[PDB]
């Protein structure tokens, strides 16, 4: 039975590869997920299949994540990458090294940077081994982007656009540009006095000048005064009630018997 | 109380200033007077 | 017969040590036979030095002259060696023996048996002995480099220790579990556990110290640097004085890195103190490099002591360093200046152009480490005119925290004035 | 081994009610070791339970109960444990099961004590599943040949029928009756409940083969029911047991109050030499005379 | 046995609470 | 073996509470004595 | 009325004589002689016909009390 | 605040005095 079901899963994967190696992949991956349920989604120890499960686990889940990124669906990317991460970092002794892994791993790092999840980003970097941070290109590039973004060299962050180890690193560069614009905003409204229209266009790398109105049509920092890009800077009474509360608290803890 | 075994293990109250300067205040002042 | 005479004196000392063990036992019965709480700490505090003085032949005689009720389980100790709480104490002593003897198979088995025993007995004065047993079992598995099965074991045991409204066992299990997560570099599960567990407000000093170290490390990796620095500093202030050289070294190392990240420069009395100089010297060089802003010397220090960084565990914080190195420059500039012009920050911060100055200083303000405004109509970065903070509620608030604290110590001190009868 | 459960929880986001079950199975397999991670995702399982997703109604509720258990929110952990259905496996040595059983008993007892005082009609209902859990716990009490402590939990729960059943179906019925009477007289405070318990005890005493009447008379003195004692005495008269009747009467004199003794005497008045002798004993001539002589 | 112990301890707890409250009150009045 | 565990859990909780309450009561007794 | 309060306390606690020494020890060392007398009488009523050693221990010092 | 700090120090001193008194009593009882 086990051999037959493994053969069926292998045949479905071979059909998948023959397909592409979009929607056809959709239903094929659905059925493959069902068959994986049939078999072993996450050995979870104890069973110790030692079937080199990593083989089919990677097959299905990397192909699923790749189809996801071609589809531009972040929830599916999250699902597939979570599973893939489990398979990567967990069954280390049994699993054979997968050279086709760092791509998705660094792409995940790029996704975290894209959705401004710096905490999780650094947690996963820590999870990664030390050498890979400085040796591999697939991981170095997202590391480089995050380092630049934290330093503040947004110009270098932008110039890195052309530098991409593999075209798979796509749509997260775009979400990253959007998030970078949001962070630039954050800076502008937290600490400036007023930025005129020309200087706003120069600083915030907006879309074409006609849409330059963007992010003011969207965030709208009370713009309008004098020149429409006056930035409307977004920059003394005794708290008697609160002080009374605190002093009464002193009295309470001083007079209560204990 | 308990030595945390799980963790492997001048007389001048210096406070920085151990920088690298063109002497402390001799060549600096010489050049200062020279350019003034 | 010099060897014989030395053995004779050592065995007289051993009789003294056996008397000390008997006194510890007697204190344990004062607690449990007396049934009063605590006093297990009284009988236990001498565990470290007693472990130091442990001796093989002494224990050989102990495992034949002790255990008044000879339940025959003494033969799980006798071959390797060649009450409801005293038995746990003796078993912990024996696992200590194998520990220092480097015998980590019967050590693990005997620790497992001790754990089965303590788990079976649902005592309330045995929780402290259970805590010490947990710690040494973890250390056995650590010298054996599993650190994995212990995760589930300790984690279930923590569940039990928190169902039973215990404090010492709860804290120690939480601490060892966090150590396991950190040893496997799981700084997401570690964070979730710390977020959804509450540390006993009334916990041992030595356990507060370790918990604070691990929590500070978690936050430091997680990029919450201000609370990370507060936690590590409080951990250091909590740490023992005349001991725990290694623990102090590690807390100090992480504190140096975390401060450098916040943008500050540490205190040099650290690198002064003799117990640490050799340990922290790489961080001495690193702090020099960061303070100077000399990226060349920084790269030299990384290439020259990188192995120690990957050993202690700092190697990502020391690149986040690079970032906060440029940040440290801008913080010094904005600490001594009030209206520096951008073209003048470009230079004095080692930048390229006033545009890069705009971006970097704006991000510094966003991170809230320089606390200034900015103006690009003419191009200057005017700071905040300091307001006299005594016609303000800041003194109110500071003294409020300190008065609350003093009142709390008076409360806790008038409490705990137990009278015996 | 696993090193993260976020992968497993990621399945719950799927739209496949074939994948979801495997997700939940493994999640329950590894809750005991990764409760923390799942705590944020518990929100998913809540709606998954509230819906009708195949097995979602029971096994998902089980994992929800486990996660809330580890977290510490016992009050809402109970609400899901009860719905967990037959999956709760009331018979197993798992700290989760023992602890949720403890909480079940505590909550049931609180509800019972709170709805005992309230009128017959407006009583806050009892979750029938919780009732079943507690009832199986009691049946296990009995099956364990641990008849005692069932009396205690029953008295706490204020449910008497089980008190009757447990004191009956046991060895040493006299010993259990004496223990129950000691508990009833000494500890329990609520007078109405004490009266109910004593009525059950008196019924048990009457139903015996060799009835114990001294304890019955003492219980009736507690209950303040002199008519019953008068009928018992007339019964002992007709069915000749004169020594027992005399002992009951002397104990009645030494314990019961004046109004109670007068009521018993009146109900008795309402061969006759024995009746007159008992009336004399109850009135007190013999007792006072004997004490004076002593 | 077990239930007797449980209820004895319970009664002891309420009894001690009452003593606590009384000592609190008398310390107040003694201050006065 | 019946609800030995349940009764023991409750018993131990109450034992702890009574113990620390006795400590505290003796404290207050002494203060009041002063 | 304070004395009556303490004596009534005595009446309340007589099915549990061990407890009365506890409630009355704190009262017996009171500056109010009436409360002291009520404490003594409460001990009497509680531990009547029981020879409670703790009770006698509490009463023994009171026999040398400066108030008649 | 100064008052509170003084009160804290006095309270700790009294706690120490009492712990020492109890320690001496326990040691003497043991011996």
């Amino acid at each position: 039975t086990s051999g037959a079901v493994l053969q069926a899963a292998t045949g479905m994967y071979e059909q998948l590869k023959g397909e592409w190696n979009l929607s056809k992949c959709g239903e094929e991956l659905g059925r493959l997920k069902l068959v994986l349920l049939e078999l072993n989604f996450l050995p979870t120890t104890g069973t110790k299949l030692t079937k080199q499960q990593l083989i089919l686990a990677r097959d299905i889940l990397e192909i699923g994540a790749q189809w996801s990124i071609l589809r531009k669906d972040i929830p599916s990317f999250e699902r597939y990458m979570a599973q893939l991460k489990c398979y990567y970092f967990d069954y280390k002794e049994q699993l054979p090294e997968s050279a086709y892994m760092h791509q998705l791993l660094g792409l995940n790092l790029l996704f975290l940077l894209s959705q401004n999840r710096v905490a999780e980003f650094h947690t996963e970097l820590e999870r990664l081994p030390a050498k890979d941070i400085q040796t591999n290109v697939y991981i170095k590039h997202p590391v480089s982007l995050e380092q630049y973004l934290m330093e503040g060299s947004y110009n270098k962050v932008f110039l890195a656009k052309g530098n991409i180890p593999a075209e798979s690193y796509t749509f997260f560069i775009d979400i990253l540009l959007d998030t970078i614009r949001d962070e630039i905003a954050g800076c502008i409204e937290k600490a400036y006095e007023k930025i005129l229209f020309t200087e706003a266009t120069r600083i915030l790398f907006f879309n074409t000048p006609k849409k330059m109105t963007d992010y003011a049509k969207k965030r709208g920092w009370v713009l309008g005064p004098n020149n429409y890009y006056s930035f409307a800077s977004q920059q003394t009474t005794i708290p008697s009630t609160e002080l009374a509360k605190q002093v009464i608290e002193y009295a309470r803890q001083l007079e209560m018997i204990v | 109380d308990d030595e945390f075994e799980e963790f492997p293990a001048h007389v001048w109250e210096d406070n920085w200033d151990d920088d690298n300067v063109e002497d402390d205040f001799s060549n600096q002042l010489r050049a200062e007077l020279e350019k003034h | 017969t010099a060897a014989a005479a030395a053995e004779h004196s050592q065995r007289e000392l051993d009789t003294v040590t056996l008397e000390d063990i008997k006194e510890h036992v007697k204190q344990l019965e004062k607690a449990v036979s007396g049934k009063e709480p605590r006093f297990v700490l009284r009988a236990l505090r001498m565990l470290p030095s007693t472990s130091r003085r442990l001796n093989h032949y002494v224990l050989y005689k102990a495992v034949q002259g002790f255990f008044t009720s000879n339940n025959a389980t003494r033969d799980f100790l006798l071959p390797f060696l060649e009450l409801p709480e005293v038995e746990a104490y003796l078993q912990l002593l024996v696992v200590i023996f194998m520990m220092n003897s480097k015998r980590y198979k019967e050590a693990q088995k005997i620790s497992d048996d001790l754990m089965q025993k303590i788990s079976t007995q649902n005592r309330r004065a045995l929780d402290l002995v259970a805590a010490k047993c947990y710690y040494y079992h973890a250390r056995v598995y650590e010298f054996l480099d599993k650190l994995d099965v212990v995760r589930s074991f300790l984690h279930a045991r923590l569940r039990t220790a928190t169902l039973r409204h215990d404090a010492d066992g709860q804290a120690t299990l939480l601490n060892l579990l966090l150590r396991n997560y950190l040893h496997y570099s799981l700084y997401d599960q570690a964070e979730k556990l710390v977020s959804k567990s509450v540390f006993p407000e009334q916990a041992n000093n030595n356990e507060w110290a370790r918990y604070l170290y691990y929590t500070g490390r978690i936050k430091a990796i997680q990029l919450e640097y201000s609370e990370a620095r507060r936690t590590m500093t409080n951990a250091l202030r909590k740490a023992p004085q005349h001991t725990a050289v290694g623990f102090k070294q590690t807390v100090h190392k992480l504190l140096i890195v975390v401060e450098l990240l916040l943008g500050e420069i540490p205190d040099r009395l650290q690198f002064r103190q003799p117990s640490l100089k050799r340990s922290l010297m790489p961080y001495f060089l690193l702090t020099q490099a960061v303070r100077t802003g000399n990226l060349a010397k920084f790269n030299q220090v990384l290439d020259q002591f990188g192995e120690k960084f990957q050993a202690d565990g700092t190697y990502t914080l020391i690149i986040r360093l690079r970032h906060n190195v440029i940040k440290t420059g801008v913080r010094m500039i904005s600490l001594s200046y009030s209206r520096i012009s951008l073209a003048d920050i470009a230079q004095k911060l080692q930048l390229d152009s006033p545009e890069d100055a705009e971006f970097i200083v704006a991000k510094a303000i966003r991170d809230g480490v320089i606390e200034a405004s900015i103006n690009h109509e003419k191009g200057y970065v005017q700071s905040k005119e300091m307001i006299d903070i005594y016609s303000t509620r800041e003194p109110q608030l500071a003294f409020h925290q300190r008065i609350s604290f003093c009142l709390d110590i008076h409360n806790m001190s008038v409490k705990a004035m137990r009278f015996p009868p | 081994m696993i090193t993260s459960a976020a992968g497993i929880i990621s399945l719950l986001d799927e739209d496949e009610p074939q994948l979801k079950e495997f997700a939940l199975h493994k999640l329950n397999a590894v809750v005991n070791d990764f409760w923390a991670e799942i705590s944020e995702s518990v929100d998913k399982i809540e709606v998954l339970y509230e819906d009708e997703g195949f097995r979602s109604r029971q096994f998902a509720a089980l994992v929800a109960s486990k996660v809330f258990y580890h977290l510490g929110a016992f009050e809402e952990s109970l609400n899901y444990a009860l719905g967990a259905g037959d999956l709760f496996n009331v018979n197993d040595n798992s700290e989760y099961v023992e602890t949720i059983i403890a909480k079940c008993i505590d909550h049931y007892t609180k509800q019972c004590v709170e709805n005992a005082d309230l009128p017959e009609g407006e009583k806050k209902p009892i979750d029938q599943r919780l009732e079943g859990i507690v009832n199986k716990m009691f049946q296990r009490c009995l099956d364990d040949h641990k008849y005692k402590q069932a009396i205690g939990i029953a008295l706490e729960t204020r449910r008497l029928d089980v008190f009757e059943k447990t004191i009956l179906e046991s060895n040493d019925v006299p010993g259990m009756l004496a223990y129950s009477l000691k508990l009833c007289m000494s500890l329990m405070q609520n007078k109405q409940f004490r009266n109910k318990v004593l009525r059950v005890l008196v019924k048990i005493y009457m139903n015996l083969e060799k009835p114990d009447f001294i304890n019955v008379c003492q219980c009736l003195i507690f209950l303040d029911d002199p008519q019953a004692v008068s009928d018992i005495l007339e019964k002992l008269v007709k069915e000749d047991n004169l020594l027992m009747a005399y002992q009951i009467c002397f104990d009645l004199y030494e314990s019961a109050s004046q109004q109670f003794l007068s009521s018993v005497i009146q109900n008795l008045r309402t061969p006759k030499d024995q009746t007159l002798k008992m009336i004399k004993i109850l009135s007190g001539e013999m007792a006072i005379e004997l004490h004076l002589q002593f | 046995d077990l239930y007797s112990r449980y209820k004895k301890l319970q009664q002891e707890l309420e009894f001690l609470e009452v003593q606590e409250e009384y000592i609190k009150d008398e310390q107040k009045n003694l201050k006065k | 073996s019946g609800l030995r565990q349940y009764y023991l859990s409750k018993i131990e909780e109450l034992q702890l509470i009574v113990n620390d309450k006795s400590q505290n009561l003796r404290r207050l007794q002494a203060q009041r004595n002063e | 009325v304070r004395r009556a309060a303490v004596e009534s306390l005595g009446f309340i606690l007589f099915r549990t004589p061990e407890q009365c020494p506890s409630v009355v020890s704190l009262l017996s060392e009171s500056y109010n002689p009436h409360v002291r007398y009520g404490a003594a009488m409460a001990l009497g009523i509680c531990c009547a016909g029981t020879g409670n050693k703790e009770a006698i221990n509490l009463l023994e010092p009171m026999t040398n009390d400066p108030v008649n | 605040y100064l008052a509170s700090l003084i009160r804290s120090v006095v309270a700790l001193h009294n706690l120490i005095n009492n712990k020492i008194a109890n320690r001496d009593a326990e040691k003497k009882e043991g011996q």
